[PDB]
């Protein structure tokens, strides 16, 4: 299964890597977060 | 002893004694450009029973080293690779005379953060002149960080004194390494990326930079 | 290792025996059972072809033969030979085995033959026939049978008894006048010797008898001397007594073999002498395992005093101890005379630090033997417990920490241990009570407050000689002083006492005549010997009804049976020289 084993190789060692930024003001606007922590936001990829 | 599945000895040995640690010096940097045969640093790895090289030892520097493999392309052959490898460091050696006499600073102090990066830019074949001034350490390796703010947030990210990313890998993979049984386990030091960790001063403000930063 | 072969020839000097005072071949010979135990036997007897070595060892001595009226020997070399269905055999061979060396001349003491004459249906060398029928064929001075034989049956066995009556008349024809002829005697017969006494005793000047013996079996060697010659061969009494220990010795053996255990069968533990091993994997000790501690301790009493080797290897994930051992029926008598489970210690165990690979069974641990002191010793052991008899209290002189005698001794008769060192072993787990003495084997004073019935000395005599530094004859005399404290009514003591005339035997002991002492270059040790008639003296002295008796270990197998019963292999020239140390170190029986 050649094709099929380099697909899965490829998945692990290339799906793609999210991050996350901060956001929000707390001293005026607080914080909107519910499951996360303050100020938190997440990145479906890392940013540069 | 027996804890868990493990039984250990009630006798066990603990050492008092640690080496000193040691500066590093622009003489340091030269040395380590010059990569000299005698002692080339660069130590090949042989799956154990097979005792053929699978996998690279890696020490000091090249610990700048975080983006993909296959953009670094390595040489299949462990000697050819040595081969283009010193090609390479002879290159950079006049140039990194050029840029800074030997005679002005043969000892001088040098950012060893900035050296990894500047490792890095190299072998991705990068453009590190912009930052070549920014390689002598003046003074504090964390304050001459702080002040640049120059080139890609990717390539490298400090906040304030708190900077998050992968040092160098402890082992390089090499092609023959099959993840055999007597092949040895790298614990993911070959991995170009692992994980990205802050280094900063104080450990203090250190957490609470990290009070609601993700854990 | 080699075969014990018993060769026997006519003595004028020895009285005439009659056909009848032989003994008749036992029934259970031919049962089927008792077969397939010689044939285990066979399996687990490693040797040499045994025909091949028998013919060698027979012809030497037909080259050794004599004729006394001529003053010079009766063999004549180069006379007509003949073989007797010589056998090529699915081997390969082509041909007997003997005869290849004989034609090369690579056998010693046989002289050069003019002529070999070859016959048998399998030998393509010899001439193929069956001898089952009368045949023609040449004169030949010289015969030896060695053809194949088949016979219908056991009752046809008087039937074949006719039919060998049948081959010697043919043997007859074929040889020569004042010829000689060898047919090996496959099934003894009383009908068959009476038979040969009735038509053949005349016929042949002289006659001897070989049983060459690798397995237990009947089967007997005849060979005819002076054939045509007239003769008044006959039985003789010793020759009758040597028929007779041949019966008694092939009875010991079937006994022996009726014991043998499967040979390379699957061992389930059942057999009451077998290996006994298990694997512990990943074992805690740092407190009471217990479930651990059980399993050892089971294991030691499976073993009762066997050695154990104990392999740690690591497998699917895990490292595993396996200590492998061998249960006995001695060991299991002693497991019996337990009272109560004991436990055991395992500090040693937790100690222990090392990994071992795991290994594959086999039924013997090893191919070393005994050493003739051990077997020397077996022999006294085998002894004690022929002399263990019912309700009876016992003494030990110069017991071991070991104290292996106790396993022997029955649970019901209370018994003695007595020695200068200090014993190894514990007593709780004794199912009676046992007494072991801390005192030295020689100490005095014990006795006075102990109550005597029956006290034994083995292999310590001369050992309390060299401590006290005293004479045989002096440290007999102590002995004299403390069997007046001792108030046993049967006394056996281990004497080194020279019954024979003192004989040093090459490698293993020397024995000096101007220091009566018996010096053991095999054991390294020196120790005295005194006159018989002192002693026997100084003890009627000490007792008027005294009666002593000299012990004959000799002309016994079973102390070799219970090595045996240790799956110990014998040698006969260590057992011989432990006899002939006997003979000089005999146990007192008084």
């Amino acid at each position: 299964a050649p094709i099929l084993r380099q697909w899965a190789e490829i998945i692990h060692r290339y799906w793609p890597n999210p991050s996350q930024i901060r956001y929000g003001a707390p001293n005026v606007f607080g914080s909107a977060n519910l499951f996360t922590p303050p100020e938190v936001l997440l990145l479906p990829i890392d940013h540069q | 002893a027996n804890v868990w599945g493990v039984r250990l000895a009630d006798s066990l040995s603990s050492p008092t004694i640690e080496t000193r640690t040691r500066q590093y010096t622009l003489h340091d940097l030269c040395s380590d450009l010059d990569a000299n045969p005698g002692r080339e640093p660069w130590k090949p790895l042989r799956n154990q029973r097979t005792n053929n090289i699978v996998a690279v030892q890696l020490f000091r520097p090249l610990q700048g080293l975080v983006l993909d493999t296959q953009l670094y392309g390595f040489p299949g052959a462990f000697d050819d690779w040595e081969r283009f490898m010193r090609e390479k460091l002879r290159v950079l050696k006049y140039e990194v005379l050029r840029i800074y006499p030997i005679s002005n600073y043969s000892n001088e102090h040098v950012n060893v953060f900035v050296a990894n990066a500047l490792v890095g830019a190299f072998l991705s074949n990068q453009a590190f002149y912009d930052l070549l001034p920014l390689l002598i350490i003046n003074d504090t390796m964390i304050g001459d960080l702080l002040g640049t703010g120059a080139s890609l947030s990717q390539f490298f990210q400090s906040h304030g004194d708190v900077l998050e990313v992968a040092a160098g890998r402890k082992y390089l993979q090499m092609e023959n390494y099959s993840n055999d049984d007597d092949d040895p386990p790298l614990f993911a030091k070959d991995l170009s990326d692992y994980a990205k960790a802050f280094y900063s001063d104080t450990y203090e403000v250190l957490d609470r930079f990290f009070w609601t930063h993700d854990s | 290792g080699d075969a014990l072969s018993y060769y026997v020839d006519y003595n004028r000097s020895h009285r005439v025996v009659l056909s009848s005072e032989l003994p008749q071949l036992p029934d259970t010979y031919f049962d089927g059972d008792e077969q397939y135990g010689r044939s285990l036997f066979s399996l687990a007897r490693k040797i040499g072809d045994r025909s091949l070595v028998k013919d060698t060892a027979v012809l030497k001595h037909a080259y050794q033969a004599i004729d006394p009226n001529t003053g010079k020997e009766y063999l004549r070399s180069r006379q007509s030979v003949a073989y007797f269905g010589a056998s090529a055999g699915h081997s390969g061979a082509d041909q007997p085995l003997v005869i290849e060396p004989w034609i090369q001349g690579k056998i010693s003491g046989v002289p050069p033959p003019s002529s070999v004459r070859q016959f048998g249906y399998d030998v393509a060398r010899g001439a193929i026939v069956d001898l089952a029928r009368p045949f023609p064929s040449g004169d030949y001075q010289f015969v030896y049978s060695d053809v194949d034989q088949v016979v219908d049956g056991h009752d046809d066995l008087s039937i074949s008894s006719g039919l060998v009556e049948s081959l010697l008349s043919s043997c007859m024809h074929a040889t020569a006048p004042g010829g000689s002829f060898v047919v090996k005697i496959n099934f003894p017969t009383r009908p068959v010797w009476h038979y040969i006494e009735q038509k053949i005793l005349p016929n042949i000047t002289s006659y001897m008898l070989i049983k060459p013996f690798v397995t237990n079996n009947v089967e007997l060697f005849f060979v005819a001397f002076g054939v045509h010659q007239h003769s008044s061969l006959t039985w003789t009494s010793g020759v009758y007594f040597f028929l007779v220990d041949h019966f008694y010795r092939y009875e010991t053996l079937s006994t022996i073999s009726r014991q043998l255990p499967s040979f390379g069968y699957v061992d389930d533990g059942s057999s009451v002498t077998g290996i006994e091993t298990i694997s512990i994997e990943n074992p805690g000790f740092s407190n009471m395992t217990q479930a651990a501690r059980i399993g050892i301790s089971g294991l030691c009493a499976n073993v009762g005093n066997a050695r154990k080797s104990i392999a740690i290897y690591e497998s699917h994930g895990a490292r595993v101890l396996t200590i492998t051992s061998r249960r006995s029926p001695a060991s299991a008598r002693r497991k019996s005379r337990l009272r109560y489970l004991p436990l055991i210690d395992p500090r040693s165990l937790e100690v222990q630090a090392r990994t071992i690979l795991p290994a594959d069974p086999v039924l013997f641990e090893n191919v070393s033997g005994a050493s003739p002191h051990v077997c020397l010793t077996m022999m006294y052991n085998f002894e004690v417990s022929s002399a263990v008899y019912d309700g009876d209290v016992v003494l030990d002189l110069g017991t071991g920490p070991e104290a292996k005698i106790l396993e022997l001794i029955p649970a019901t008769s209370p018994v003695t241990c007595v020695d200068i060192r200090p014993t190894a072993q514990p007593s709780g787990c004794w199912n009676v009570r046992t007494t072991f003495l801390e005192l030295d084997y020689l100490s005095d004073g014990w006795i006075t407050g102990v109550r005597g019935d029956i006290v034994t000395c083995m292999l310590s005599l001369g050992a309390a000689a060299a401590g006290k530094s005293m004479t045989f004859d002096a440290a007999f005399q102590q002995l004299i002083k403390v069997l007046s404290k001792s108030t046993a009514n049967v006394v056996l003591v281990q004497v080194n006492c020279p019954t024979d005339v003192v004989r040093s035997i090459k490698g293993y002991l020397e024995i000096d005549s101007t220091n009566k002492r018996y010096r053991f270059p095999k054991f390294g040790r020196d120790e005295p010997y005194s006159d018989m008639d002192a002693l026997e003296k100084i003890c009627r002295t000490a007792w008027p009804n005294c009666s002593i008796t000299w012990v004959p270990l000799s002309y016994d197998l079973r102390w070799t049976r219970l090595a045996l019963l240790e799956s110990t292999t014998l040698s006969s020239a260590s057992i011989r020289i432990a006899e002939l140390m006997y003979k000089y170190m005999p146990i007192m029986r008084i």
